[PDB]
């Protein structure tokens, strides 16, 4: 009954190679480790994804070519700029190896979920929800989080993937699509120029699949009053609606005020708030990570959520520990949001509820 | 396409 905390020095190492998010991975464990959490779940030492593993979402052409260029670090290739490759997602050396890590950590996850080794199975340095099957998107090289939903249709039937992220998690969405065994809830930004440009309340999915896709606008300034109640809403009728057997949670921390990026309004108690209602549900959950640029915010939110899952409360003073002196001027756990309005008027998001609650009636 |  106690969580599944996948990692390893050498993940961790592999995983603060990313350009777009250095040392990030490392900040993240060393605060969980900081506040002795990790001696409260069961550290699973993650597997790589092997190609057969990683091909039964991307195809073969797009994964060889990401191989290819990542073994040369080629980043001037013909052909990358068709396959998503360039200044959002650059030919990293070594970038297959590392794409390969992440994804075989979330389908580690999956699998201690499968054989009910735990109920919530946690992998911060995953969630990168943006790949497509043939196309690297948002950062994201290779799509961990349909692979671990691929992994869990094993033994479940119905799961439920919860996208909190900032950004509209249209990889998973467009993964899943023309499925009803999989639906797709993605609370988001959406507002015209705002990547990924995707997931307005009228995207529903496409044939078998229509209806089983959820997607949640939203605009800037939001806070964690106005986000919980949206989001319990939302997945009060989507749970009875849809009666998932499993939950898939991305938690992308680009939500937090004082990430550079600069649109939401959020702390991590109003992201807890919509993780305690998932985790009533007592249902198998895989937690994922996913955006987040402030560093030092993103390490005290996924500590903070750490903390949610293990049910405790942890000190407002951050712990001494090797990036200490990245957590100033104040040093606390503890996020005040930014005074700027929140340009979400009230009767939009009920107007989006409600249309959201006709299309889940067709859901059954 | 966007960029991220
Ligand atoms: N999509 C996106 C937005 C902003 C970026 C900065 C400031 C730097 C970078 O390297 O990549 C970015 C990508
Ligand atoms: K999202
Ligand atoms: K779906
Ligand atoms: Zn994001």
């Amino acid at each position: 009954l106690v969580p599944v905390y996948i990692y390893s020095p050498e993940y961790v190492s592999m995983c603060d190679s990313l350009a777009k998010i250095p040392k990030r991975a490392s900040m993240v464990h060393s605060l969980i480790e900081a506040y002795a959490l990790h001696k409260q779940m069961r550290i699973v030492k993650p597997k790589v994804a092997s190609m057969e593993e990683m091909a039964t979402f991307h195809t073969d052409a797009y994964l060889q070519h990401l191989q290819k260029v990542s073994q040369e670090g080629d980043d001037d290739h013909p052909d990358s700029i068709e396959y998503g490759l360039g200044y959002d997602c650059p030919a990293t050396e070594g970038i297959f190896d590392y794409a390969a890590a992440i994804g075989g950590a979330t389908i580690t996850a999956a699998q201690c979920l499968i054989d009910g080794m735990c109920k919530v199975a946690i992998n911060w340095s995953g969630g990168w929800h943006h790949a497509k099957k043939d196309e690297a998107s948002g950062f994201c090289y290779l799509n961990d989080a349909v692979l671990g939903i691929l992994r869990l249709r094993r033994k479940f039937e119905r799961i439920l993937y919860v996208d909190l992220d900032l950004h509209h998690g249209d990889g998973v969405e467009d993964a899943f699509s023309f499925t009803s065994k999989v639906m797709t809830v993605s609370l988001h930004k959406f507002s015209p120029g705002f990547f990924p440009g995707t997931g307005d309340v009228s995207d529903v999915g496409l044939g078998k699949g229509r209806y089983y896709s959820v997607n949640v606008p939203i605009q800037d300034g939001i806070q964690d009053e106005k986000y919980y109640q949206n989001c319990e809403s939302v997945l009060k009728e989507v749970y009875q609606a849809f009666n998932p057997k499993a939950v898939v949670l991305q938690l992308g921390a680009d939500t937090i005020a004082g990430d550079p990026m600069c649109s939401f309004n959020m702390t991590p108690v109003g992201i807890g708030k919509c993780l305690k209602y998932i985790l009533q549900w007592q249902l198998a959950t895989l937690i994922l990570g996913g955006g987040g640029f402030n560093l030092a915010n993103t390490a005290r939110c996924w500590t903070y959520l750490t903390g949610v899952i293990l049910g405790k409360t942890l000190s407002s003073e951050i712990p001494d520990h090797e990036f200490f002196t990245a957590y100033g001027p104040d040093y606390v756990l503890e996020i005040t949001p930014s005074c700027r309005p929140d340009r979400n008027e009230p009767h939009r998001i009920q107007q989006i509820l409600n249309y959201i609650k006709g299309n889940l009636k067709h859901v059954v | 396409r966007h960029k991220k």
